[PDB]
């Protein structure tokens, strides 16, 4: 479909709690091979897009794949990030920031979208996770949650408040549905 | 209605009188009444079935064992308990487990569960010993009320569990066998009516099967892993104690950091210049030795150890006769442990096995079964078959080996293995084996070849040098 | 009222009298709650006999310290377990406070003791709504009696 243009990153819970057995061979296999399908199938219902690919574990941020337009790369990265695994805890704050910083340049009509896939019951971070939020409402960088059998408080206001998008996934066949939901554009 | 009804012994026989014409026996056999063998007693279904019952009226009321603390079994072991309880004397009699894993705290429990008035059948004293300090938490008044009863003396109301004797008939003070008439039995000689045996293969024998058959014996129970010998009499044992309630306790239940998966094997071996020559010619118990001592197969048993000690692994050598145990183990250096050598050097080899990082191959003969703390290990090699049991063999493997560090929940941490001659009667042992181990759930193969075997130094590089060897066991 | 009450007989026996009765509301499925109970699971798990509860330490430290660190690490939600009295909640949770060394709990949970302040209670609601295992009503521990019962 053709309109306009969206700029997403994505973001992964790497944290112990996605090693668990619980969704297949054990949750980082199976969504990095589902996030896998959702690219290949965003960017072809998304001709002009973009995505970048961070991160959370053994509490910090790390960059998967840099912003860019070709499939190839995130596609790559998902391969890539399956034999490193996941161990530790999340870093939430430092990852919006990064995500933050990239989507803050970007032009008047483009989207500005952060995807989070979330295994874990809180963050690491010091800094004030609020004021960050309040900055992500005002630099108009929505954010969405699929969470792994959890509704902790502050990770679902902070879905809400950017802007409506925090989901709850149970199955394989549950999460290829939300990252597909999410494969749909925006209005223009 | 058996409200008048008399029952009576006749020196190994009992008859009944004005009958109620029970179920499962022959009528009139020579006289208005029906005789059974004592020994049939056990057959409490057959009336069960037929919905009859009966009374001791030929009761004793005095006093019995209380013991009402418990402990906490094995999963498998706190289930067969379980079991005996649904079950009872109808449908119960023998239980199958290592000698190795808790078998001393299933009798302590089985009595004080079972809870009569007992006398406990052991076949050492050191298994007396060991059985006195798992019962001492049921143990009254601690070490006030517990008495040895054996050859030298008798005391008091309990010891090593209740009162504990021997199997043994040298004479008149060796204490089961002599003693089979005075005591035990509620029902008939009633002073007594509880029987637990441990090591209870040991019974069926043909000289002791009569200690159980000229009683009635009421409450039975058996502990054992080596359960027959090669010629299996078993089929006896049902009718002697009672029918077997349990047999598993496999390995494949208890792996992840828990016990060893074991891989075991059988390795046939060729047989090399002139030893088959004698082997076919002589028929005599020295052909026993050419088929052992095969250098092909020592030599086997030289490069197992070798690559099991080129990589730490503790070993035990088993040999069957204590002229192969001797050439084998003076050959390759390792020490040794038999009858003749004495305790202060057997704990001091034994010690330096267990915690010595040097000392990691020893050769040990048939005194390990039936009570010798062997020590733990994860390389098991018999050097020949013989004509102990295939199922001794499952004991002895269960009762020493265990997993290998890092690797304590892999599919094989600790080895065993079967060295056999091939064109030889030591072959005949194997169908059975191979058998007997699969259905106990072990993963077993055989191996056929050893080609790196023709890659490094070993014994007998010469016809020569084995010739030197054969004119030795020939003589 | 008292929201249920339907075996009813408590209520005429304490009033020795006998009100007009009814239940005036449409009730919801079984099925959204769950009212489970715990003991052992297998034959060898003896230790909770409770002829002296307070006393035994080997049933405290047994399914009664290890069932609560089974639940709560395997059900990592914001869970709120409830003691019969303080000297139970402290000997069960070792916590950062220990009333002894031999204690047999060993994970993040909050406190509920006396002097609970107003404004203390709140804090520990703050954290328990927010984030974690842990805060008041999460990952904590309270006697059933106490203050916790009010809520939020």
């Amino acid at each position: 479909r053709l309109g306009m243009m969206r700029h997403l990153y994505v973001v992964v819970d790497g944290s112990r709690t996605m090693e668990d057995q619980d969704l297949k061979p054990n949750r980082l296999t199976c969504t990095l091979k589902l996030l896998e399908y959702f690219v290949e199938e965003y960017f072809d219902q998304n001709p002009i897009s973009q995505i970048g690919i961070i991160v959370t574990k053994s509490k910090r941020a790390e960059k998967l794949t840099e912003l860019s337009g070709n499939p190839r790369k995130h596609i790559t990265s998902l391969k890539k990030a399956v034999d490193m695994t996941c161990h530790g805890e999340p870093s939430l704050y430092n990852s919006l920031s990064i995500a933050m910083q990239t989507l803050k340049h970007m032009p008047g009509h483009t989207s500005r979208e952060v995807l989070i896939i979330f295994s874990s019951l809180t963050t690491c971070d010091p800094s004030n996770i609020y004021d960050l939020i309040k900055t992500l409402k005002a630099a108009k960088i929505r954010v969405s949650v699929i969470g792994l059998s959890a509704e902790v408080r502050v990770c679902t206001v902070l879905a809400r408040e950017t802007g409506g998008t925090y989901h709850v996934i149970l199955d394989e066949s549950h999460y290829k549905e939300l990252l597909t939901h999410h494969v749909s554009p925006p209005p223009a | 209605i058996p409200m008048d009804l008399f029952d009576f012994y006749e020196q190994m026989d009992k008859d009944e009188e004005e009958e109620e014409e029970t179920q499962t026996v022959s009528f009139e056999v020579k006289q208005e009444m029906i005789e059974e063998l004592q020994k049939r007693c056990i057959h409490l279904e057959y009336p069960l079935l037929a919905e009859y019952d009966f009374r001791n009226d030929s009761v004793n009321p005095d006093i019995n064992i209380d013991l009402k603390p418990t402990a906490v079994l094995r999963p498998y072991q706190e289930k067969s308990l379980r079991k005996m309880f649904g079950n009872g004397r109808a449908r119960s009699g023998v239980i199958v487990l290592p000698c190795g894993a808790g078998k001393s705290l299933v009798g302590v429990t089985a009595a004080c569960t079972v809870r009569k008035r007992c006398l406990v059948l052991g076949n050492s004293a050191v298994s007396v010993e060991q059985w006195k300090a798992q019962f001492k938490m049921w143990s009254t008044i601690d070490d006030s009320q517990i008495c040895r009863f054996t050859s030298d003396a008798k005391d008091k109301p309990i010891g090593c569990s209740v009162a504990i004797s021997t199997y043994s008939m040298l004479g008149h003070t060796t204490k089961r066998s002599w003693e089979a008439e005075r005591v035990m039995e509620w029902l008939k000689t009633q002073e007594w009516g509880l029987m637990i045996l441990d090591e209870v293969h040991t019974i069926p024998a043909k000289m002791f099967r009569r200690v159980l058959t000229i009683v009635q014996a009421h409450c039975k129970l058996g502990l054992t892993a080596t359960l027959v010998r090669e010629d299996d009499k078993i089929v006896d044992l049902n009718f002697l104690i009672g029918p077997k309630l349990y047999e598993a306790n496999w390995m494949e239940l208890q792996n992840n950091g828990y016990i060893a998966k074991v891989q075991c094997a059988e390795v046939w071996c060729p047989m090399s210049p002139e030893f088959y020559r004698e082997y076919v010619a002589i028929k005599t118990k020295k052909r026993i030795l050419l088929y052992t001592m095969n250098p092909n197969k020592f030599r086997a048993c030289q490069f197992l150890i070798k690559f099991h000690e080129r990589r730490n692994d503790k070993i035990i050598v088993f040999a069957d006769n204590v002229f192969a145990l001797k050439e084998y183990a003076i050959r390759l250096n390792k020490p040794y442990i038999y009858g003749p050598t004495s305790q202060g050097e057997r704990m001091q080899i034994l010690q330096n096995f267990k915690h010595n990082p040097k000392i990691n191959t020893i050769f040990i003969s048939k005194v390990g079964d039936t009570s010798f703390d062997l020590p733990e290990a994860n390389v098991l090699i018999q050097i020949s078959s013989h004509g102990g049991s295939r199922r001794q063999e499952a004991q002895r493997l269960g009762r020493v080996l265990r997993a290998k560090k890092g690797m304590v929940a892999e599919e094989y941490n600790a080895f065993f293995y079967s060295l056999v001659s091939q064109d030889t009667q030591e072959m005949a042992y194997s169908t059975k084996r191979q058998r007997f181990l699969v259905d106990q759930g072990y993963s077993f193969k055989v191996i056929t070849k050893l080609a790196g075997m023709e890659e490094e130094d070993l014994a007998f590089s010469t016809k020569e040098e084995q010739q030197q060897l054969l004119q030795k066991v020939l003589a | 009222t008292s929201g249920t009450l339907s075996p009813l007989d408590i209520y005429p026996k304490i009033l020795d009298f006998h009100p007009v009765t009814m239940a005036t509301f449409t009730m919801t499925l079984a099925r959204v709650c769950l009212c489970p109970m715990i003991i052992g699971r297998g034959n060898d798990q003896v230790a909770i006999s409770s002829k002296f509860e307070t006393r035994e330490d080997i049933a405290v430290i047994r399914n009664y310290g290890n069932l609560l660190l089974e639940m709560s690490a395997v059900v990592p939600d914001g869970i709120v377990a409830f003691f019969t009295s303080y000297q139970y909640m402290e000997s069960t949770v070792a916590s950062w406070y220990e009333q002894g060394i031999l204690e047999n709990i060993q994970r993040n949970k909050l406190l509920f003791i006396e002097t609970q302040d107003g404004a203390e209670t709140s804090v520990a609601l703050e954290k328990y709504q927010e984030a974690c295992e842990n805060g008041r009503g999460a990952i904590l521990l309270s006697v059933a009696r106490g203050k916790v019962s009010e809520g939020i």
